[PDB]
């Protein structure tokens, strides 16, 4: 993760942001349906355990989709109202986000990153004033690799005199 | 103008939240 | 700092004797009284509602403790508990002023490189204070550093004359016990090696107290929704025949 | 690698003579060297002025020198700066002053020895390690 | 900023051509029977 | 043409010895019996014209002269860079380990 | 009823499109404060000093960023754990060049996330609901105090604070690493469980739910149409999803409660996500990640390295490398 | 609640697509040389 | 009657200089045989105006209002030095040591931020000859020197700086050098500074005297990646005379 | 500023008490079911 | 040549915008029940 990070500015990449999104995304909508469904249940026992009012040759709903429905459309705005459709999308974000950062790993093996704005660059070369937070951790960056380089890539036989090795001040 | 569109296509997003929100297909029992 | 802030032990001691006294009072009248009715309305009565007020309260009360420990050095002794992390940052700034000073460098004079001083600078307010990245903690109060104080904040003619050497000790204890450590207790910053076995009783406490505080205050939650829905009777689930929503005009 | 008598071969004192240290006061060496001083000295540094480090070409070039077993007790007894100049042990741990750093309440002469062999060998086995700070780690 | 020239008409027909396709679909079905 | 000044300054003497005009004091270390006494001397009392006016600082014991003398051939001077002077750079330039 | 009365049955109906309620009275005002501060500083607001060391960094969109660069930048190292309200500035420019709009925005954020959550307790009341949606809600909302308050507490100062960006956000997380080796906290690594376990069992759910589908549709139209809110049928066959999932693996570890599954599904993500926030609220106080860095040496005393040792060389370079003007002395003890 | 009875339904027949289509596109073939000035 | 610390902190009174009665118009002895010190200066700023720089340069520059954005944090204090009496009776302050600088940064009309090092560094300032009291007619004038506001180590947003950092502009590894050489190379700014000290007040008995003072010098100029501006800072100051 | 203080002040309270008085007002009862 | 940098995205969207206007009233025209 951290050689990524100082080699290919990896959190710069939208393929890897999409992924993140349907990874986070999918947490969220494995939480809020369990919970969901474990809050808008129909009382089918006179247990206040309340798992074993369910049987699974049952016909009927175990939670009331029409309750859910209405109490997030009054929450959040909108709510699902189709159980299909719901379901379909849990599938879907989750492996949509995977499959979008596969590609961008395809763009890495290449050395094809998403490392920099140009226009940011060419700001920050003609303006020493110039900083936002893109330019502070690409200093970052710098250390990592000047820093770990050497005992992580062997096979270069990288010697770095302490008088090189990127540094502010005091640290 | 590139401020200028990122402006306008949050403003987009922000409108279709709106009629996502007040203008949807209402849920209907049937 | 709130309550946080206390810094003397007549102080402590007086808010005890209050504190003893509003509890003995507050008992009696509740042996004395039976709840009124705007209270009778706003709560609920039963044995899970009265257990989610206190988890509440317990929650909020783990979350003092957390704060008391982290920052305050009176009821909590940095002779006995280890620095603040607020103290021990201001420890180094005292330790290189001492340093550099006995070196000859002038500590009110000296430009640090981005123009504030390297050693000395001004707070919001204008109080002199240690620089570098310390000038947050420029609230901070301790014994060994309180005699270089005037009522400008440090004073410079002190810094320069009469820094004793129990203050560099101190400065220097404090600054290499800095509640910095990894969870394996290996004492200081994250990139350190393997040497020193030290994690602070302040980051302990503070942090056990923290997670404890904040799953009270879930247990609060779990069991105040819980009593609620259990007094209105629909704790076991929504009856399929007499369905609230059902009986409710549709949002559009 | 081991560690041999060798590498536990240090010098004694300026005149050439040399000591070869147990393994067992080897491990006493670092075992006390963590409880006494690494909270400053960790790695060979020194944390409250990293000026001056426990190097062995560093502790030749003190006054007097600290590059030997009798050097590094005498320091841990009567502590100087780096010239001579001054006794610091109002401000550095020392048994002069174990009244005020009552970690060296304990110590013994033979934990002293401990110590200073430790100081000694590290370098031999860590090289620019010992001293070097975070861009050797 | 010396932004690449062509960021603002790819930005625009990247919203515009299937913003349109989309709205070209669903306003042909709510004018179904 | 522009000129990084402390670039240029290591190509001068400065980049060879202990500049007491200069050079931080820290780097008084690397020789038996300068630091600290001495080296705060040096630095409060500069700049220099030449390194044998290092012997001239007032108080100094006849040991400290004679260390110094010992020591004359690890000096030089050359002209005050303000960069490397002011920030009272000489007695910490944010350089520790 | 008199109007104090009407206006409590208002506040408290059921029947308002998006519901009201007491923690809505205070939600509605804070949210609207923190987000209208939020997109006008994102857009235009003047460069921060964060760090406190009068070299200000730009966050809005009209000072040079773009939508991945841009950030409300966390206010000054210089004012620490003050409350910085706009009316302890002189002026305006003031207030901007410390970083008031970022305390504005986090407090009323935070406080009108956790209304928010009590909003979700009392709406499920007013319908008849169990209660408990609204602890699901709890930990990405400890997630978010935990960076925008918890950890400035801890660190003493709000400069230090999650930034509201996307590479401010990279940022915090790169610093974070540097100086607690978060990917080596056993808390950090329950929260990556619940975050890829989520997303794994949100798929495996998707996708077994959708496998059982009933036959209710023609090939030339959605299977979607098959179903119809509010229907009494459940609208797949738990039974045959079971009796697929048992045999993908084994019978006893596949789940055939839907009680249960939904039950694990709510459980799994939110109890490490839970764990996440408190590894970033634990570290706030510096009890950091295991520390190996040397454990292995050899019989000489020469340090084996291991891949702890690699990571902590990056670590090293992020430590050295960020806020690269701000340190005067030689170690970073907040 | 009740329907809204002014509404009517909106047409454009083939011809007038095709038509359309021929104003916009040779008024672009026209105008695009002065936006390019 | 006397603050402490707990009376004082976070009101702004820290950032102040002390004041004298209006009654405090007396005159201060000087004996030329006697040595002196100033054991405190302090110079409280309260305005800051900027020198506009026109297209124009047909008709002169106004100095212009700004407004300070690094709140109460730009006094000048704690300062020494010697008082020397000059063989014509004049005296001549020069400055020792103490808190004689600050980084400020004030903003004009429009949102353009000017950083200065508001200083009195190296003060060696003077009276009128045959000073013989120190009265309310008596004004000091003098010059000062203005480092960097930034020393050598300080980098730029690109990592580049004058005693560390990159030398070059590595983000465009195969950019041509030449255009970028200003903001490639660092550049350390020495120039001088003015000041005039008038005193309005003073205490014959206790060897206090206060006043206005006006001072001129040139703000930052970003380790020479751009000009400075030119500075003009009124305010009020203290000082306690001594013998020594 | 001053102005811009009592200002928030006193919105603010206007809404804490709205909050407050609002949970005081018999929020018990204000569900579908058991109302007692 | 030193043409309008304007220019294209100004003939672009004076083409779509109209054309795509025609084009959603067309097909839904043929959409409807006939
Ligand atoms: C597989 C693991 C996962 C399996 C799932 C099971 C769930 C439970 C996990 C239990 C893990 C078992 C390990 C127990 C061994 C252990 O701990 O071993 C450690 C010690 C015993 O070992 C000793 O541990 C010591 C720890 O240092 C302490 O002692 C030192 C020497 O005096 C210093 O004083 C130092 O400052 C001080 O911290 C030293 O390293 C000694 O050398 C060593 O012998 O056990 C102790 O302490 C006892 C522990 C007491 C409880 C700790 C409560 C405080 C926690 C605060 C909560 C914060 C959140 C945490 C984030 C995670
Ligand atoms: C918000 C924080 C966050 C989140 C949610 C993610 C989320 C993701 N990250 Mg990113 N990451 C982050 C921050 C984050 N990252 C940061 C800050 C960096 C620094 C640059 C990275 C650096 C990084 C790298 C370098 C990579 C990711 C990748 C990923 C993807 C991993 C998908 C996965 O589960 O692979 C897990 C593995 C699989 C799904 C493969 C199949 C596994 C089989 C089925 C296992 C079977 C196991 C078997 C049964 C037995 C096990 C036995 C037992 C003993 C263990 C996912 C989109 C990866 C990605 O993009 O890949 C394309 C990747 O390579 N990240
Ligand atoms: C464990 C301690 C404890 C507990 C659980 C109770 C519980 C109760 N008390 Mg007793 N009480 C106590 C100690 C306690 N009391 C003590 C020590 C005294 C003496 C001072 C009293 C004196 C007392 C009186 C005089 C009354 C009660 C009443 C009650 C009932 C209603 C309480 C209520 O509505 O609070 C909720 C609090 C309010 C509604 C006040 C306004 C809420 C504001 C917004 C709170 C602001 C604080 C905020 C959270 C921040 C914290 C820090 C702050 C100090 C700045 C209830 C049975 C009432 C009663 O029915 O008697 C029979 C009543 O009239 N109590
Ligand atoms: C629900 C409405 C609401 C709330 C809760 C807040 C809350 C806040 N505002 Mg915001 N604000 C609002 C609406 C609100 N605002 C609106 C509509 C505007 C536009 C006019 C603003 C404009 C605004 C600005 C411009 C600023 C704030 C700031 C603040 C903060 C400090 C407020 C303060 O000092 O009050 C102090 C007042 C009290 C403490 C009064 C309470 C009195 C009661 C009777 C006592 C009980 C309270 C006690 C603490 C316990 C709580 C009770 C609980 C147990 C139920 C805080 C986050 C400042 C900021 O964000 O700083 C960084 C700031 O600069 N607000
Ligand atoms: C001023 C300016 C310009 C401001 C803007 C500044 C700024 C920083 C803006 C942010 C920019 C931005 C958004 C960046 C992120 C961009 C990004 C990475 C996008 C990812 C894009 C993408 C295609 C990713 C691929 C992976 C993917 C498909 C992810 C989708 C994730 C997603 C949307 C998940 C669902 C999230 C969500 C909240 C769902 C709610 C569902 C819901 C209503 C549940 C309630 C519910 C539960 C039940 O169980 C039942 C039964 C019912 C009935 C019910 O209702
Ligand atoms: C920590 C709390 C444990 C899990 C519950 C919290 C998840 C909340 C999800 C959102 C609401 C989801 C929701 O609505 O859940 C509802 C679900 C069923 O509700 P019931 O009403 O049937 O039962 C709960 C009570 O009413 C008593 O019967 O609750 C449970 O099953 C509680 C199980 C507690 C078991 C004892 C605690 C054991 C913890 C297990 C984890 C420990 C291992 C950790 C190692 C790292
Ligand atoms: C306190 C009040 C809070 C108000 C909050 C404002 C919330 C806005 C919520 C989203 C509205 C837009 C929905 C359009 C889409 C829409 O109308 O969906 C409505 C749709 C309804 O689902 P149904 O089951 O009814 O429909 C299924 C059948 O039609 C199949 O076709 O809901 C979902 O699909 C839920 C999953 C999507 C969830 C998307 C959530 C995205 C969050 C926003 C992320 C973008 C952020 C960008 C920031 C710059
Ligand atoms: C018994 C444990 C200790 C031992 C054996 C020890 C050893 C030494 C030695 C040999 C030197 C001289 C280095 C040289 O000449 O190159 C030294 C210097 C120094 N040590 Fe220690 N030390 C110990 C404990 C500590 C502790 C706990 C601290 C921090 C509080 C510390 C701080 C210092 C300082 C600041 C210097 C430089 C003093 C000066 O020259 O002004 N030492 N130490
Ligand atoms: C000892 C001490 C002290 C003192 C202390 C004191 C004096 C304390 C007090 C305390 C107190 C005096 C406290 C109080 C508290 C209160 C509270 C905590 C409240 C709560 C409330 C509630 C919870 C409410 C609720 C509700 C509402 C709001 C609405 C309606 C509904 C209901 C009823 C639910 C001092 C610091 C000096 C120093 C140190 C030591
Ligand atoms: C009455 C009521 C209600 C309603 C309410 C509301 C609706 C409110 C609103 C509110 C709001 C709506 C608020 C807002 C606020 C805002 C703010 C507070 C903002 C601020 C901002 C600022 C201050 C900015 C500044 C700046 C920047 C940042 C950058 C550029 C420059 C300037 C300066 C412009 C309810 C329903 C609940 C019920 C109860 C009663
Ligand atoms: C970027 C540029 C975008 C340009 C955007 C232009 C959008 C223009 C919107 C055109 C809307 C046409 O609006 C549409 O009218 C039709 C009839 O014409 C209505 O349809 C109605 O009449 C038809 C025909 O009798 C019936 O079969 C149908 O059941 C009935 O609903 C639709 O319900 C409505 O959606
Ligand atoms: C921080 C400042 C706030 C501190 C205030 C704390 C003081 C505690 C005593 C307050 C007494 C309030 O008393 C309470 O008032 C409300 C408002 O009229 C009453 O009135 C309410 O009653 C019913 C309850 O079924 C509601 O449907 C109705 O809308 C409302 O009028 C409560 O039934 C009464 O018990
Ligand atoms: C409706 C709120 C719009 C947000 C206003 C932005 C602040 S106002 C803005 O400030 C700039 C910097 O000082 C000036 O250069 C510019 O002339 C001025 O319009
Ligand atoms: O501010 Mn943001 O980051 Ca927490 O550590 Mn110290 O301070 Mn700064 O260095 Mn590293
Ligand atoms: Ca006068
Ligand atoms: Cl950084
Ligand atoms: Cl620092
Ligand atoms: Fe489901």
């Amino acid at each position: 993760l951290l050689f990524f990070q100082g080699f290919h500015n990896w959190t710069l990449n939208p393929f890897h942001m999409m992924g993140v999104a349907g990874v986070l995304g999918g947490a969220l909508l494995c939480a809020i349906h369990g919970a969901t469904v474990e809050n808008t249940l129909f009382q089918d026992g006179e247990g206040a355990s309340t798992f074993r009012a369910f049987n699974p040759t049952q016909a009927e709903e175990t939670y009331s989709m029409v309750t859910a429905n209405r109490f997030w459309s009054q929450i959040f705005g909108i709510a699902f109202s189709n159980k299909r459709w719901l379901h379909f999308f849990m599938l879907f974000v989750p492996v949509t986000g995977l499959w979008m950062s596969a590609i961008g790993v395809v763009g890495l093996a290449l050395n094809l990153r998403s490392y920099d704005f140009i226009s940011q660059e060419i700001r920050a070369a003609e303006d020493p004033e110039f900083e936002t937070f893109y330019t502070k951790n690409l200093l970052l960056n710098e250390g990592i690799r000047a820093w770990m380089a050497p005992q992580d890539q062997p096979h270069e036989n990288f010697v770095f005199p302490e008088e090189v090795l990127p540094r502010g001040n005091a640290l | 103008m590139e401020t200028i569109t990122y402006v306008f296509i949050f403003a987009c997003i922000i409108a279709l939240f709106f009629f996502a929100i007040f203008f949807r297909e209402p849920p209907r029992i049937t | 700092g709130w309550i946080v802030s206390v810094n003397n032990l007549e102080d402590v001691v007086g808010g005890h004797i209050w504190i003893g006294l509003i509890c003995i009072a507050g008992g009696i009248w509740h042996i004395l009284t039976t709840p009124f009715g705007w209270a009778r309305r706003a709560f609920i009565w039963s044995g899970e509602a009265y257990l989610s007020y206190s988890l509440g309260a317990l929650s909020m009360m783990g979350f003092i403790a957390t704060c008391f420990v982290w920052f305050n050095n009176t009821v909590y002794p940095s002779e006995f508990y280890g620095p603040t992390g607020p103290e021990a940052s201001q420890a180094q700034a005292m330790t290189f002023l001492i340093r550099d000073q006995k070196l000859g460098a002038n500590v009110g004079s000296a430009q640090g490189p981005t123009g504030l001083g390297k050693y000395l600078m001004r707070s919001p307010t204008g109080e002199i204070i240690f620089g570098g990245e310390t000038m947050r903690f420029w609230d901070f109060r301790g014994p060994w550093l309180e005699p270089l104080r005037g009522p400008n904040g440090l004073d410079l003619n002190k810094i320069k004359n009469d820094i004793q050497p129990w203050q560099e000790r101190r400065a220097a204890e404090y600054m290499t016990h800095a509640p910095l450590g990894s969870l394996n207790s290996v004492g200081g910053v994250a990139t350190e090696i393997n040497s020193v076995n030290f994690v602070s009783p302040r980051s302990w406490l503070a942090t056990s107290h923290f997670v404890l505080a904040f799953f009270f205050l879930v247990g609060h939650l779990w069991h105040a929704g819980r009593a609620r829905a259990a007094a209105a009777g629909f704790e076991k689930g929504i009856d399929r025949e007499s369905e609230p929503v059902l009986s409710m005009p549709s949002l559009d | 690698a081991e560690l041999t008598p060798e590498v536990l071969t240090v010098p004694l004192n300026s005149e050439g003579k040399t000591i070869t240290l147990t393994e067992k006061q080897y491990l006493e060496g670092k075992r006390l060297f963590q409880y006494a001083c690494a909270s400053c000295h960790v790695g060979g540094i020194t944390k409250t002025n990293p000026s001056l480090d426990l190097r062995t070409e560093t502790l030749a070039l003190a006054t007097p020198p600290r590059d030997n077993i009798e050097g590094l007790v005498d320091y841990m007894k009567n502590p100087t700066t780096y010239d001579g100049e001054q006794e610091i042990a109002e401000v550095h741990p020392s048994l002069r002053s174990a009244d005020i750093f009552p970690k060296m309440r304990n110590l013994t002469e033979k934990d002293l020895v401990a110590i200073a062999g430790h100081i000694l060998v590290e370098p031999k086995i860590l090289g620019d390690k010992w001293g070097g700070g975070k861009v050797y780690y | 900023m010396e932004v690449n020239q062509l960021g603002l008409i790819a930005t625009a027909l990247f919203v515009l051509v299937p913003s349109v396709f989309l709205i070209i679909l669903y306003v042909q079905t709510e004018s179904q029977q | 043409e522009l000129v990084n000044v402390v670039d240029e300054k290591l190509g001068t003497a400065y980049g060879e010895k202990i500049d007491l005009n200069n050079t931080n004091i820290a780097a008084f270390i690397q020789y038996r019996g300068l630091y600290p006494t001495l080296a705060k001397l040096i630095v409060k009392n500069a700049p220099y014209e030449s390194v044998e006016d290092v012997l001239n600082i007032p108080g100094l014991t006849e040991r400290q002269k004679q260390i110094l003398r010992e020591n004359l051939e690890h000096f030089t001077v050359t002209e005050v860079e303000t960069a490397l002077v002011e920030g009272g750079d000489r007695y910490n330039n944010g350089l520790y380990k | 009823a008199n109007l104090w009365e009407r206006f409590c049955n208002w506040v408290t109906s059921t029947d308002n499109r998006l519901y009201v309620g007491w923690f809505g009275v205070i939600m509605i005002p804070t949210l609207l404060a923190a987000t209208i501060c939020f997109v006008i500083a994102f857009i235009a607001a003047p460069p921060v000093d964060i760090d406190g060391i009068r070299e200000p960094v730009s966050g809005s969109l009209l000072y040079g960023n773009n939508i991945i660069t841009g950030a409300v930048v966390p206010s000054s190292n210089a004012i620490g754990l003050h409350f910085y309200p706009i009316w302890e500035a002189a002026s305006l420019d003031e207030w901007l060049y410390n970083g008031g709009p970022y305390q504005l925005i986090i407090f009323h954020f935070l406080l009108g996330a956790s209304c928010y959550m009590g909003r979700q307790w009392e709406l499920s009341y007013r319908l008849g609901m169990r209660p408990w949606i609204c602890v699901a809600y709890s930990a990405p909302l400890a997630s978010a105090f935990a960076v925008f308050l918890i950890y400035p507490i801890g660190q003493g100062s709000f400069s230090d604070g999650m930034p509201l960006g996307i590479s401010g956000t990279f940022n915090f997380m790169i610093v974070f690493q540097a100086e607690h080796n978060i990917l080596m906290h056993p808390f950090h690594q329950l929260g990556v469980a619940g975050v890829f376990g989520g997303a794994l069992f949100c798929a495996m759910h998707g996708s077994l739910v959708t496998s059982s589908l009933i036959r209710e549709t023609t090939e030339t139209e959605s299977a979607n149409y098959g179903y119809k809110f509010g229907q009494e049928e459940e609208t797949y066959n738990i039974v045959a999803a079971h009796g697929y999932f048992g045999r993908l693996i084994f019978q006893y570890a596949s789940f055939n409660n839907s009680r249960s599954l939904h039950f694990f599904l709510a459980a799994w993500p939110v109890v490490g996500v839970w764990f996440a926030a408190l590894g970033i609220s634990t570290m706030a106080f510096n009890l950091n990640g295991f520390n190996f860095n040397h454990s292995v040496i050899d019989a000489k005393g020469n340090v084996i390295n291991t891949w702890a040792d690699i990571i902590n060389r990056a670590n090293l370079g992020m430590e050295v490398m960020h806020e690269r003007n701000a340190h005067n002395f030689p170690l970073d003890l907040a | 609640m009740e329907p809204n009875p002014n509404r009517q339904p909106v047409e454009l027949n083939r011809t007038s697509l095709y038509l359309g289509l021929l104003l916009i596109l040779v008024l672009a073939l026209l105008f695009s040389s002065y936006f390019f000035n | 009657q006397t603050l402490t610390y707990d009376d004082i902190v976070g009101t702004g009174l820290a950032n102040k200089c002390p004041t004298l009665d209006d009654t405090a118009r007396g005159a201060y002895p000087i004996d030329s045989s006697q040595t002196y010190r100033i054991a405190r200066l302090c110079l409280q700023p309260t305005t800051f105006l900027v020198k506009e720089e026109p297209k124009n340069k047909r008709q002169e520059a106004e100095f212009v209002p700004t407004k300070l954005v690094t709140r109460e944090t730009t006094s000048l204090d704690q300062i020494q030095g010697e008082l020397k009496v000059n063989s014509d009776g004049s005296l001549t302050f020069v400055e020792e040591d103490g808190i004689d600088f600050q980084p400020v940064t004030v903003q004009m009309a429009g949102g353009e931020r000017i950083p200065l090092l508001f200083t009195v560094k190296n003060l060696v300032a003077s009276t009128q000859p045959n000073v013989t009291s120190i009265t309310t007619s008596t004004d000091f004038k003098g010059e000062f020197n203005v480092p960097s506001y930034r020393t050598a180590n300080f980098l730029d947003p690109k990592g580049r700086g004058l005693a560390s950092g990159y030398d070059s502009a590595i983000a465009l590894p195969q950019a041509k050098e030449e255009e970028l050489a200003r903001a490639n190379v660092k550049r350390f700014s020495l120039t001088k500074g003015q000041i005039s000290l008038n005193v309005a007040k003073v205490d014959g008995r206790t060897g206090e005297i206060a006043g206005t003072f006006e001072s001129e010098q040139l703000s930052d100029d970003d380790m020479g990646a751009h000009e400075p501006h030119e500075v003009k800072i009124q305010g009020v100051f203290y000082a306690s005379i001594e013998p020594a | 500023m001053e102005t811009l203080k009592i200002t928030v002040y006193i919105v603010v309270t206007f809404f804490v008490l709205l909050f407050v008085f609002g949970f005081l007002s018999g929020d018990p009862a204000r569900n579908p079911k058991r109302k007692d």
